[PDB]
């Protein structure tokens, strides 16, 4: 009634409006090889630096 | 290198806010730890640089402190957290322990 | 898992030495340090010698000075302590500890020892 703007409305196949499926969540993915820095080998190591 | 405890006696009943403080001859600069002795068993470190819990099995002891003044202050006690507790400076290397605080039942 | 299980505990005589070893379970002997913590029949923790990841540093309580020698055997993975003349004082249950605190990762005393009821009697 409020597409056709009256209150009254004639027989037949009207479309209204869109039908949209939401979202159920949210996924992040990162690769999962570690390319780990070598922060291990300075923070503790057996000497240091003077 | 000399650390003392002041309360030796506390009894408090379920709930009782227990406050417990050592305090040190020259600073320890946030190096302190409090360990819970049950009569029968072997010690277990309750906190460790006077400001974290550790492996976080103790759950609502609280501490705090830096330099001189390190008290530890339970919350709602439950009657099996009553034991004596020993608190020792853990990195200047003449390591010491004081006298110790009983949490005894009233 | 964890572990740090004791032997060695028995009555000594004065003037007499026992070593006392100190096995480990389930820990990387070599990182972490270990030292030696006792407590006298009623009394309080009480603190005896040190020795570190290499083996190398050895530090000692002046209450006693000299009267023990910590070594750490890393293969071993036992850390073991001597004293050459225990006093009728040291009547402790000497305990074990395991204190990773140099090394942007560790905290002190970690887990302790079951301990061994050392005896000194006349």
């Amino acid at each position: 009634k409020c597409t056709l703007k009256s209150f009254t409305v004639e027989k037949g196949i009207y479309q209204t409006s869109n039908f949209r499926v939401q979202p159920t969540e949210s996924i992040v993915r990162f690769p999962n090889i570690t390319n780990l820095c070598p922060f291990d080998e300075v923070f503790n190591a057996t000497r240091f630096a003077s | 290198i000399v650390l003392t405890q002041s309360p030796s006696s506390l009894s408090a009943s379920v709930q009782d806010r227990v406050t417990i403080t050592c305090r040190a001859s020259q600073v320890i600069s946030n190096y302190l730890a409090w360990f819970q002795q049950k009569p029968g068993k072997a010690p277990k470190l309750l906190i460790y640089a006077a400001s974290n819990l550790q492996s976080g099995v103790p759950s609502r002891f609280r501490g705090s402190g830096s330099g001189t003044d390190f008290t530890l202050t339970i919350s709602s006690l439950q009657p099996e957290d009553f034991a004596t507790y020993y608190c020792q400076q853990y990195n200047i290397y003449p390591l010491t322990f004081g006298g110790g605080t009983k949490v005894d039942i009233k | 898992q964890v572990q740090l299980v004791e032997s060695g505990g028995g009555v000594v005589q004065p003037g007499r030495s026992l070593r006392l070893s100190c096995a480990s379970s389930g820990f990387t002997f070599s990182t972490y340090h270990m030292h030696w913590v006792r407590q006298p029949p009623g009394k309080g923790l009480e603190w005896v010698a040190f020795i570190s990841y290499d083996g190398s540093n050895y530090y000692y309580s002046d209450s006693v000075k000299g009267r023990f020698t910590i070594s750490r055997d890393n293969s071993k993975n036992t850390v073991y302590l001597q004293m050459n003349s225990l006093r009728a004082e040291d009547t402790a249950l000497y305990y074990c500890a395991r204190d990773s605190s140099g090394w942007h990762w560790g905290v002190p005393f970690d887990y302790w020892g079951q301990g061994t009821l050392v005896t000194v009697s006349s």
